[PDB]
RNA sequence: GAAAUUGUUGAAAGGGAAGGGCAUUUGAUCAGACA
RNA sequence: GGAAUACUGCCAGCUGGGACUGAGGACUGCGACGUAAGUCAAGGAUGCUGGCAUAAUGGUUAUAUGCCGCCCGUCUUGAAA
RNA sequence: AAGCUCGUAUCAGUUUUAUGAG
RNA sequence: GCCCUGAAAAUGGAUGGCGCUCAAGCGUGUUACCUAUACUCUACCGUCAGGGUUGAUGCCCUGACGAGUAGGCAGGCGUGGAGGUCAGUGACGAAGCCUAGACCGUAAGGUCGGGUCGAACGGCCUCUAGUGCAGAUCUUGGUGGUAGUAGCAAAUA
RNA sequence: UUGGCGGAAAGGCCUUGGGUGCUUGCUGGCGAAUUGCAAUGUCAUUUUGCGUGGGGAUAAAUCAUUUGUAUACGACUUAGA
């Protein structure tokens, strides 16, 4: 029950990872491009990893979009909760973390009466 | 505020599609596939079996029987992409299938089936008795043995 | 296959072997009943909330060698919050 | 087409033979080859014998147990011709290789099997006559094979026994052909010969 | 009979591939009986299954089928191109796979 | 690949928009933008293109 | 109460290194859509 | 003496099988078939039907298989060397 | 990188023509 | 023209290997076939350019382009503190940390669930700087393999 | 069930007799359907699991002690109801 939208397609779904992350402890797996002047994973020599780059971005009618078809916006209370009451169909509401489970009930009531969507209802309300 | 609200939201009204100039016209079946003709079933429950084809109908299905009377086919629906037509033909024209259709074989035993299945038997074979083993050949299965090409084979 | 023996298999033998075990080693597990239920069935946790910490309270409260264990605060902070709830249901 | 090929050996060229072997062992055919000691090689048997001892010669230095290892029977040299055509330090290449058996002469129970032939790798149909060629067995037993005459000593008594059973079928086939004869003039086999069979 | 089969047999021999480089996306596949490429031309569009056992039962079988068709022609031979939903797993290079007859011509 | 003979993802600038940031100003701009743009007037282009100078390029009068 | 490093338990791989990329099989595990 | 055929080239001749793609989203345009209202393959896919409705597809993760893949930084033409 | 102008304006690792060198 | 001799040392090895003799060798001719990040068509990303338009440094249409060290221009991600604002989050659990779970970005990163924890902390518009590490035989602190290893054998017991 | 042969890795080949089923060599009579227009649509030997039961048989090795034809330690070679 959202907007529709053409079929989502991901050029690039796997994560791209700094390279030699995987052999040293200390090299975090966060993306840093390779500065050095022999490096093959600069020169781009065939068997190395993939480098982000301009041509895996996405279409731009699809993204920022869930596998549902909706846009993430974060709320943290009712007032925020009311600001998507028309955007119904291409926004979906997600409590954010610190929310505490009193007023995630009351969050939640009020995006069912309003029909807005919640990404994550769950949360802090186990029974 | 967790996260501050955009500017611009998209409008909500869902737009119509343009107008689609792609009209339906019929199918154009093989020249092969004529009306009494026996098929191969490739496919199905009724796999590997020869039965006789009746009408074509409007949902591009081919009604066909087997008759029932000799090898266990009622009267029912192939794809014309799932049978093999042979070179063998029965007579068609003492057999009455104006009656079924679609909503004839729509799902949404009612004994309407097995009434229709004698009247078309009768005739189917009526027809079947004047040619020698054609009724041993219809109640027999087909199979490829070791050797078979059916890119060279002829039916 | 060895050179000492040519017209033995080797390398197909040690992978059916191998199949069989693993094969045999996860119908045990599966009988042992050590891996997770079906999606649609009833005692299925998909799509909720994954706690071993709430799961060994509602199992202590129902009533071999494990590493999951649950903390007495943690404990008591579930029976405040069970309070709450109830609270809240009987209000609503 | 055969869940299993058996290849008679004699009267190929092993290089040949070895190439086909090697194609249908990785294209997943389960073949046996018998008679390896009745293979042959294009060329003269000192050119072979001389080739074998270049082969011989080459051998790790500092430990002669890490080296090529020089197997002297016919079979074994056609297996080292396989595996020179099979990528075999690859999986792939073992499981192709262990579908495969070699031996000398016909053992059972492939003394009882239907053996063929590869006619791209027959030297009477290859080699040009006049070209002169080696037999792998004297080959071998120059080079230092050893069991040349059991060998030989077991494959006529197999010879004896399969000429008697060869015998007793050409008499059965005998009797089958002369009672199918009788019946050619029946209705049956008229109307069997207007279709073709 | 003794026979039921209304499939041509054929053999999974490798991916298309250059001397250094494969693609999984394409499988080679020999048709038993078929020679010529003209003769393999017969054969464009069918339908092959590759079906394999499993140990674990899924929805009332152990029997497991990864489904593809005939796209084209490959050397002078008879080999046939084939692509599968699912890209065969290299592992069944040599391995059987069974060609049926629909969609048919005949 | 092609043989270029002339350089690729050349910006023709021309002094596009003002790098000032007046709103009254901004306002004049956006004002003699449509005035440029729908009457065809020399003189419109003219203050248009004026109203993207400098300080330095601007000398008073 | 992090990491390096270590013990126990469970799963897995291992015929003279391991690690990585593309693709799929197998085992385990999991989210969304459920009118 | 009269034909045929090969070869080469042309057709705004006809027709069968196979694969990949389906972008766009009221209408507007250029056309075609028609006395006509209308219709159309003409400024980008529609119509009919089935199974499932969940770990089935898919993602993650451990591994296996085919192929590819030298250890980074620095400095020196140049570095596995 | 900034300005002022011009914009059938300014031209060109080329050929042709005429005329030299060989 | 082809073939043989037309000089060769020293661990065991090389038309890349197997091997090949009316070749799988040499010379030539005719086809078919294999596959590059090249060419052709299509989608998508970004850049540039040309038009239209009374969230207008936005929207719509069209076309072509995309290698790169030193270096240049631009748009962004993240950290400590400061002014404003969300009458923002929080003992029905802030920050931190762990995580076989989930999502969004080409990426820098951002977001959600579960566990642990116990008192503070964030989004946006701006201001400010002791603001981002794999290297420097870097500094300080901590910890491995070596390894239950070398060794604990001068001076009579 | 009778007999013969087969040792290269025989483990298979031939054969006597009765019993018990089928036979499409030929002619008939019944049943098939709804797996809904396809979805491998599951079909072939062995079973280190059990229950039923009639029969068949009731060991050894190692540590420790001991010898020195042996020995750095393991190992080897001896002996002990
Ligand atoms: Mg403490
Ligand atoms: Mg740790
Ligand atoms: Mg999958
Ligand atoms: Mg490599
Ligand atoms: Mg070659
Ligand atoms: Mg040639
Ligand atoms: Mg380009
Ligand atoms: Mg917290
Ligand atoms: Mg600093
Ligand atoms: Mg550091
Ligand atoms: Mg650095
Ligand atoms: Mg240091
Ligand atoms: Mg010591
Ligand atoms: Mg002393």
């Amino acid at each position: 029950a959202s907007l529709p939208h053409p079929k989502i397609v991901k050029k690039h779904t796997k994560k791209f990872k700094r390279h030699h992350s995987d052999r040293y402890h200390r090299v975090a797996e966060n993306w840093r491009k390779q500065k050095g002047i022999d490096s093959v994973v600069r020169r781009r020599f065939r068997g190395n990893i993939s480098q982000p780059k301009i041509g895996y971005g996405s279409n731009k009618k699809t993204k920022f979009l869930s596998p549902s078809g909706h846009k993430t916006f974060l709320v943290a209370n009712v007032k925020d909760l009311e600001t998507l009451t028309m955007h119904t169909k291409t926004y979906a509401a997600e409590i954010a973390h610190n929310i505490s489970a009193k007023n995630r009930v009351v969050i939640l009531a009020r995006a069912k009466a309003l029909g807005i969507k919640v990404t994550n209802p769950k949360g802090r309300l186990a029974l | 505020s967790a996260q501050k609200a955009p500017k611009w939201y998209p409008s909500e009204d869902v737009a119509a599609l343009k107008k689609t100039r792609k009209a339906a016209r019929p199918q154009k079946l093989r020249a092969s596939l004529v009306p009494g003709t026996v098929l191969i079933l490739l496919a199905g429950r009724f796999r590997g079996k020869r039965v006789v084809y009746l009408k074509h109908l409007e949902d591009n299905t081919l009604l066909i029987s087997g008759p029932f009377k000799v090898n266990g086919v009622p009267l029912r629906r192939v794809n014309a992409r799932y049978v093999i037509a042979t070179s063998t033909k029965v007579s068609v024209e003492g057999v009455n299938v104006e009656k079924f259709n679609v909503e004839y074989f729509a799902k949404e035993i009612k004994a309407e089936r097995v009434e229709d299945q004698k009247v078309v038997d009768k005739a189917l074979i009526a027809e079947i008795k004047k040619t020698p083993l054609l009724k041993q050949y219809l109640s027999a299965s087909f199979s490829l043995k070791n050797g078979d090409k059916p890119h060279m084979l002829k039916f | 296959p060895s050179k000492n023996s040519i017209n033995r298999p080797k390398l197909t033998s040690n992978l059916h072997h191998k199949v069989h075990s693993l094969n045999k080693k996860r119908a045990q597990r599966e009988r042992a009943g050590l891996l997770k239920p079906a999606r649609s069935s009833v005692n299925s946790k998909s799509g909720e909330i994954k706690s071993v910490a709430l799961d060994l309270y509602f199992q202590n409260k129902k009533n071999s060698i494990t590493t999951r264990t649950l903390s007495k605060k943690r404990a008591k902070k579930i029976e405040r919050n069970l309070k709450y709830a109830t609270q809240r249901k009987l209000l609503v | 087409v055969e869940p299993v090929v058996v290849i008679d050996g004699k009267g190929h060229l092993v290089g040949r033979l070895a190439s086909v072997v090697a194609k249908q062992l990785l294209n997943g055919q389960k073949i046996v080859v018998v008679r390896a000691e009745e293979l042959n090689i294009s060329g003269e048997f000192f050119r072979n014998k001389l080739k074998y001892h270049d082969f011989l010669r080459k051998a790790t230095a500092f430990n002669k147990t890490r080296g090529p290892f020089h197997f002297r029977a016919p079979s074994r040299i056609f297996y080292k011709a396989l595996r020179g055509m099979v990528s075999h330090k690859t999986a792939r290449g073992k499981a192709a290789l262990e579908r495969l058996k070699v031996f000398e002469g016909i053992p059972p129970p492939y003394d009882k099997k239907k053996r063929v032939v590869v006619p791209q790798a027959l030297r009477v149909l290859r080699l040009k006559p006049g070209r002169k060629y080696t037999t792998l067995g004297k080959l071998s037993t120059s080079v230092g094979w050893k069991y040349e005459d059991v060998v030989a000593k077991l494959e006529a008594k197999r010879k004896v026994s399969s000429a008697e059973y060869y015998a007793k079928k050409r008499a059965f086939t005998k009797k089958v052909a002369s009672a199918n004869a009788t019946a050619a003039e029946s209705d049956v086999a008229k109307q069997l010969a207007a279709l073709g069979y | 009979a003794e026979s039921h089969r209304l499939y041509v047999k054929g053999k999974h021999l490798s991916y298309q591939r250059s001397k250094r480089v494969n693609n999984p996306n394409v499988s080679l596949i020999k048709i038993e009986g078929v020679a010529t490429p003209q003769d393999a031309q017969f054969y464009l569009g069918k339908r092959i299954a590759y079906v394999y056992r499993a140990s674990k039962e899924v929805r009332g079988s152990k029997i497991r089928v990864m489904w593809g068709k005939v796209t084209r022609t490959h050397g002078n031979s008879g080999v046939v191109r084939a692509t599968f939903r699912n890209n065969l797993p290299a592992k069944t290079f040599g391995a059987s796979v069974r060609i049926f007859l629909y969609p048919s011509n005949i | 690949g092609i043989d270029h003979t002339s350089k690729q993802h050349k910006r023709s600038g021309h002094r596009t928009a003002p790098k000032s940031d007046n709103v009254y100003l901004k306002l004049l701009v956006k004002l003699y933008t449509f005035l440029a743009r729908r009457t065809d007037a020399p003189f419109n282009k003219v203050v248009l293109k004026a109203l993207f100078l400098s300080k330095i390029n601007r000398p008073p009068v």
